[PDB]
């Protein structure tokens, strides 16, 4: 207690430590807790993760007690922090139940742990060119917002690899292959050189039956169009229908799956594979119809048999070999 | 006049009281007790993985600085005082989002005792995730936990205990989950080891049965009344070549409707659910008999008899095979 | 507007079922109780359960030893008594309790009771 | 100059008040008289069962300390005098969501009086949880509650009952639902007791009766006219496969159609409706007569004309009997 | 070095300043002016009967505790200074959810005068409830209105009136509703009387006519093509049983289709609406249409050329009938 | 030893100083430089005619008061001093709803200069208004403005200017909208009279060109494939009444499902859009197709090649027309 | 604006039936009142009634005696006056009053008003 | 970039129409304004009407007596003057204004204005 009344009272809480003089070196670390959010239409993500700062304050050292202080969130606004601050963060915010999830903890040595739990919504660049197929990596930007190189110097500390804890998340539908923190000190912003710490991670989308509701029902659309070659030609309404009804559910689907999809004017494979289909199941009514013609035969539809199928194999391994 | 005399010992209490200092700071921890009063779950979200719990967190702990003696009650105080007191750092490990109520004040309890002991209650309604396995969905059991952890102090500072036994948590039978019933609640004590330290934890987790009544009706039911309308097609002669391919696309077109649908209510997970397997063997069953129909107009230009008793069969068959393996 | 009616009692010197129907209003009041009151103490939770989810709950001195289970076809609520003890001496009264009505070991809470039936050891 | 004066006796009367003891405190429970003026209610939600409640809220009590004297008049101070008065700890129990608005300052009253009465008014939003039962929705009467109760004084401290008595509510006429009416109101006062203690409650409670306007031109009314549209196959001549079959197949289709967007505005409760029973009975009659059409077509490869007389009067007793039977 | 000088009789007005004391507290009421001008009216939503104002809301009123002489200036000041000056309790009865803008800094305004006038503006987004009459939807007009009172002074201590005159309120040309048109907007004062007591009022009301343009293109022309389509089949020949049935089915099952959009979008209101009556009544058409054939069909196993003058002169005179009862 | 002498310094600086009144009150206005730092601008909204931006608000001002001598340095002071520091009041007009970032503390920034210059900056996250023109969409052109203006001190207390001429805004190629290209980007400072008086007024604005490419493949393409699925009809063989009739319903179907899809993604304008006049034009095309084969039936009961021809003719020559006009 | 007829007065020893008809806006003013006013007394509010959703209010003196029930079909609002007594001696009106107006036994919060109808027993 | 061109003044003794004609992109000035400056005296404030809605204002000395409205096909606003006026003596001015430029009644926010024309009574 005369440590703590002692040390606030002659505190200067508006200026960092040493000010005018060599920059404060601070050490800081992740403990990423969950991913909840993975969303590719608001192309962002939502991280809560420990957030650890440590850096030396000699005007916090005491005497004759070798004992850390651990101290509440109360004491937190009786000193001095760092303007940490995440650059690509669209909206953050602290867990304040049943109090303010804020941890400091003071060493005599005037060595400072600052430990507090957010949840922030991280903006992420995503790439839908292969889409559903396809690797995204995301960062995690970290930077002071007032202080320069000058004044405030960021590092990720030694226990960084051991706590990060990126191994342990499960995801509902991504799954982390790889991930790497970067330090880049170049960040020359107008008011000046900027240190960023940056943590990157690749999410590979999970291959399973997700993939396989959007392609399924597209391809058993063409085969059902297929199935019109071995209906005989007389049956005109009955091949008829088959055509048109296909042709509509593609168009549908191709609509459908769109609109529960970002607006972005990104050619996605999705899209892709369902003009492919498209075009089949369309042929197969002008086939129908060209028959139809010529009627106004039975070789030219066994003829139509065997291609589509043939070139409907080989179209799908040529989409499926590109995009693996 | 006993508001003044009891004024005078609550200010001679808050008398130099440091609450940047827990109780017996540098000595032994100091024991908390929780009970939880459970009010509500409002939401069980599978596509989230999170549910929303209500409930009144009660903390119990021993403070000898607060310690009064000549008053033979307990002080129940206005809950701004808590600000002027030490509280336990506690917080949800697995929360996603939480607030205190506040109307029409703070919903906060403090009640002081003559030995010391204070009552610290919240009203804290909270959205805990809960990862949820759907491979047997909507067949399926979920066990969601909430975890109970001291921030700042480790073990050597604080420590958590169920007060009460198992008799801590109450309010279970408040529960009325729609899709959901509680079959069992378990009340788990544990130390968790960080880098920082070792950190005190209590977990209650709940084990929750998905109620199959909805979906029977909801997805179960008109995905066998399609397979069975396209079982008519058998009956219908085979000259009527418009009739039966309108029988065999139309039911496939509704069943792709209905397979849509229900994967657009559940999070995108890469493996096959138990209700997927179920829709994926519907389709078979309509596709194979409108390409019946189409083996049998391309030999005419006696099967429809075996058909009408295969697919019935087959499909009888593969209800009881799905159903006994999943119940 | 809910009526409870129990019945089941009688004295054995043993396994009793007892049983509880009720009517009316029931989703107003969900959980149903059982208490027991012994001659002069005053009367004594036995055991609770909600009509939807089967939740229930037990005293310490009836617990492992009394099972309580409801049918919602029937609207009854009934209490399976086994290894009974000379301490189960008192009449079983049947309480409905509604949904913000508070705990369920304390008797005043609860808005409707049966009438009571005496089972005696 | 009076002003002077006043600010004298105001500056006396906080002078030594201590918010932290209720009044009287050790001794008898202060009584709090409530009242309720409705605004409005907003919004009734059956698939998250809770309704928005905004209301004047207004609480009752004396206190003592804060009598004064040479001034016959009730002094109306600002709002932001509160934080130095007691206030009753009072909260909604089954609320899920609300705030007190503060545009363009908070929505709060204090009116002092002579003798230590005092007025506190609060503009409160609430959303308060009300579970719901759909047995006989869509022709279903709903009761919702408003529990009010003291989170943590007890009953040995403070009193709640309804100043006025009946009419300590009001407004009621003010609400207007478009899809529900207020048949009753009633005011219910009780103790309800708890392990830390008895407290004081107050429950104000609502029963509203669906309006069936709507729903009848949204749902009864659509199916009827697809179960008589398929009706019109039985006067379709046999020889048309095609025509018939359509007719059937259209019709079901619809009518699953119709069953989806129904069950997606309602909660996954797994019991069935009284609007879902007549959705079942109508795919029944609409399938019937897909399957009478292939039992014609059966025995061709009279039965209309039985067919004409049978499917009419069936679902005309089957709509007599629906109809009575829930209302 | 006047600011010291300022600075000097700024404290001075502050020193004593009591803000929990109203101007002439126990005194003659204090007129307080009011003026709004309006940002914009971002949304107008029928399903919420609600509307979102953003607006400039400036209060006018006289205090002599903050007179000031020797500065032939007007002092405005930071907005954090109202904080330390007493303000109308002025509060929106008919608001839903309201907030002040913050960014930078508040959205607030202080500007003192010599004579003691104060000059206090907001710049507050307000959302407001609007009952609607939907009879004649979409050809109806509505009157929102924004209600403007004090929440704890009374008559007797405060009094509201619109500066200005009928120019109080401004910026009404700077509306743009794609969706309405702004007719007129009227200024009302009044006193309204509690329980409590009598209370000023001010009233702000826009009357909203809605603009038809976008419902023809999006309901009432795919409806009218959808009857001339059924229109279609009486030129077909009889004997194309299958051509004519599907004609007729499909018109019914697209107008069903229109008609369930339109509704979801609209709240669940008991009274018919006049686009509801003109869907009712194309679906008439179409369905007697589909019968008109089905009679055709009977007395076959002359009357379609009834049909082809019948069908097209009932319809336009159905339609005239509608639009001129409408507008 | 320096942090005593500069504790020292900024004590004296803050000694005697008042937040209330503006640098050189009484005297010349004060004049504020202003730049801004975009990061990325989120969503653009046509429903609600709004777009969400991001940036660095940048603000240069002197006040001699907080000048300093003996240390040759600018003071990067804690974020917290704002607060005991005069600021501009400046809000933008054209906002709907903002905040400032507060993790982990707020984004703000402090830093002094000896000559008493004053740098504030913050990271604001604003979603401003934008009234949008659709009658050419989506080959439309948007103009979206920022307005920057001083809410409570005129141009005689105060001034705003770009610092740096054209490049006070930056940032400007980090913006990457999937749908629009930011084409161009002006500064425009202005002075708006009010009643209260004249303001300084700053305008950024964006001129935007939305991307033809997603609307191409969205509803272009699927319209166009309907049209020429019309087509088909006419290569068909007239005795086959029911496909020929098929194939007309269907697509007109199709293209209403179409039609209502794009409509719903759009705020409801009266006026018609560039892309409403191409859906229509499709409509009309199909329509018409059906209708042919209608006299074409009519007429049996050579025209077939005559359709031929003229239908994917004056469909190119309408695509020619429409593309000309709105390119 | 919003026009009031009442009728159905006269003098009497019994039961009577008041009556109020409305025409115009009568969306804006969803809310119809009776009042009564005593020679030399001040008017006196009798009950109250919505018109949609049929609430109604009634005084202490007139409860239980008087009930208030309107139909939307003809737009009128009718006070069904039965065990009258001599205390009930005054000229009825009928009102309206607005959505946002205040308490309803207050006669100045009502905008439109109606002739009056005289009832004597 | 708005371009105004205003006509039909000339002098009469009665009523006359003004007209204003507007080309460019008017969506970003949907408000028009009419002003009037006497030899000697400021410029005036006559009226404003925008674009869409139709929506109008006008001051005092000419309120009552001057008609402002607009047709968007032929993008025009024309401004009707009866009872002429000796004061109405001045050099009719069309001004646009932008959507955030302030008040009506102050010339100053407008940005692009016409030639004017004289009206002599
Ligand atoms: C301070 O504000 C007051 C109120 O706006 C100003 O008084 C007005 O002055 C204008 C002329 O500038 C007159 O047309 C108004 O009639 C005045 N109103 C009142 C109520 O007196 C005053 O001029 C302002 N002071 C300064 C120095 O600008
Ligand atoms: N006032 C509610 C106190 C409580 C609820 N649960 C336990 N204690
Ligand atoms: N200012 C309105 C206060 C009120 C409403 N209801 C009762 N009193
Ligand atoms: N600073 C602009 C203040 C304002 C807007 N409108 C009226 N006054």
């Amino acid at each position: 207690l005369p440590n703590l009344d002692g040390l606030i009272a002659g505190y200067a809480r508006n200026f960092r430590p040493g000010i005018g003089g060599p920059p404060v070196n601070v050490a800081l670390a992740l403990e990423v807790a969950s991913i909840d959010h993975i969303s590719e239409a608001n192309m962002e993500y939502t991280m809560t993760v420990f957030l650890h700062q440590s850096w030396r304050d000699s005007r916090l050292s005491y005497n004759h007690t070798n004992e850390t202080l651990g101290l509440d969130s109360r004491f937190v606004d009786k000193l001095w922090l760092p303007d940490t601050f995440i650059v690509n963060a669209k909206s953050a915010w602290f867990h304040d139940v049943t109090v303010e999830n804020k941890l400091i903890r003071l060493q005599p040595d005037g060595v400072i742990l600052y430990s507090i739990r957010i949840t922030s919504t991280v903006a992420c660049d995503m790439d839908l060119a292969k889409y559903p197929m396809d690797e995204q990596e995301c960062m995690l930007d970290l930077e002071s917002y007032g202080y320069s190189s000058e004044d405030i110097v960021y590092y990720w500390s030694e226990s960084q690899e051991h706590i990060h804890g990126l191994d342990k998340l499960q995801l509902a539908q991504f799954t982390i292959t790889s991930y790497r923190f970067t330090t880049e000190l170049m960040n020359f912003k107008s008011a000046g050189q900027f240190p960023r710490l940056s943590l990157h991670f690749h999410l590979r989308r999970n291959r399973g039956v997700y993939i396989i509701q959007s392609y399924m029902p597209s391809v058993l659309l063409v085969a059902m169009s297929w199935v019109s070659f071995w209906i005989s030609q007389a049956a005109v309404p009955a091949r008829v229908s088959l055509g048109i009804t296909t042709v509509l559910t593609m168009t549908t689907l191709m609509v459908s799956a769109r609109s529960s999809l970002p607006r972005a004017s990104a050619i996605k494979a999705l899209d892709v594979y369902f003009w492919i289909c498209y075009v089949f199941v369309f042929a197969a009514l002008v086939e129908y119809a060209f028959a139809h013609f010529n009627a106004d035969a039975d070789t030219i539809d066994i003829y139509a048999r065997a291609v589509f199928p043939a070139a409907f194999a080989a179209v799908n391994v040529i989409y499926w070999a590109a995009y693996a | 006049g006993n508001m003044s005399f009891v004024k005078e010992t609550v200010d001679k209490l808050l008398k130099g009281y440091d609450i940047r200092l827990r109780p017996d700071f540098g000595g032994p921890p100091v024991c908390v007790g929780m009970n939880i009063d459970i009010a509500s779950i409002d939401m069980v979200s599978e596509v989230n993985m999170d549910y929303t719990l209500t409930m009144y967190f009660q903390q119990y702990w021993r403070d000898k600085r607060l310690a009064y003696s000549g008053i033979p009650l307990n002080l129940t105080l206005d809950n701004r005082v808590a600000d002027q007191l030490w509280v336990p750092d506690t917080y949800f490990l697995n929360d996603k989002k939480s607030f205190v109520h506040g109307v029409t004040v703070k919903n906060r309890m403090i009640r002081l005792h003559p030995d010391g002991t204070v009552l610290y209650g919240l009203r804290i309604t909270t959205t805990a995730a809960c990862m949820m396995d759907l491979r047997r969905y909507p067949l399926d059991e979920q066990n969601c936990t909430l975890e109970i952890e001291s921030y700042g102090y480790t073990t050597d500072d604080i420590e958590f205990y169920w007060r009460g036994g198992d008799k801590a948590v109450t309010g279970v039978e408040r529960i009325e989950l729609p899709q959901f019933s509680i079959v069992e609640h378990r009340l788990v004590s544990r130390n968790v080891v960080f880098a920082t330290g070792a950190y005190p934890r209590l977990s209650l987790s709940f084990r929750l049965k998905r109620n199959i009544g909805y979906f029977i009706l909801q997805t179960y039911m008109p995905s066998i009344l399609i397979t069975i309308l396209s079982w008519v097609s058998f009956w219908i002669n085979y000259d009527a070549s418009a009739a039966r391919v309108a029988l065999g696309i139309t039911t496939v077109l509704t069943m792709t409707t209905i397979n849509t649908h229900l994967r657009e209510t559940l999070p995108k997970i890469p493996y096959v659910k138990a209700i997927d397997m179920y829709l994926m063997g519907c389709f078979v069953f309509v596709f194979l008999a409108l390409l019946e129909y189409a083996f049998v107009n391309y030999i005419f230009f006696a099967i429809d008899r075996w058909s009408r008793i295969v697919f019935p069969f087959t499909f009888s068959l593969f209800n009881l095979v799905y159903w006994l393996y999943y119940v | 507007q809910v009526q409870l009616v129990e019945s089941g009692g009688g004295l054995v010197q043993g396994s009793l079922r007892l049983s509880c129907a009720a009517s009316g209003h029931t989703f107003n009041y969900p959980i149903m109780g059982w208490f027991r009151q012994a001659p002069g103490k005053e009367r004594e939770f036995v055991g609770a359960i909600s009509w939807s989810g089967g939740s229930t709950s037990y005293a310490d001195s009836v617990k492992d030893r009394f099972t309580i289970s409801r049918d919602n076809a029937k609207n009854t609520v009934y209490l399976e008594m086994n290894n009974l003890k000379p301490e189960d001496t008192a009449v079983y009264y049947c309480a409905a309790k509604g949904r913000y009505s508070g705990g369920l070991y304390y008797p005043t809470n609860y808005d409707y009771w049966g009438q009571g039936t005496q089972v005696t050891v």
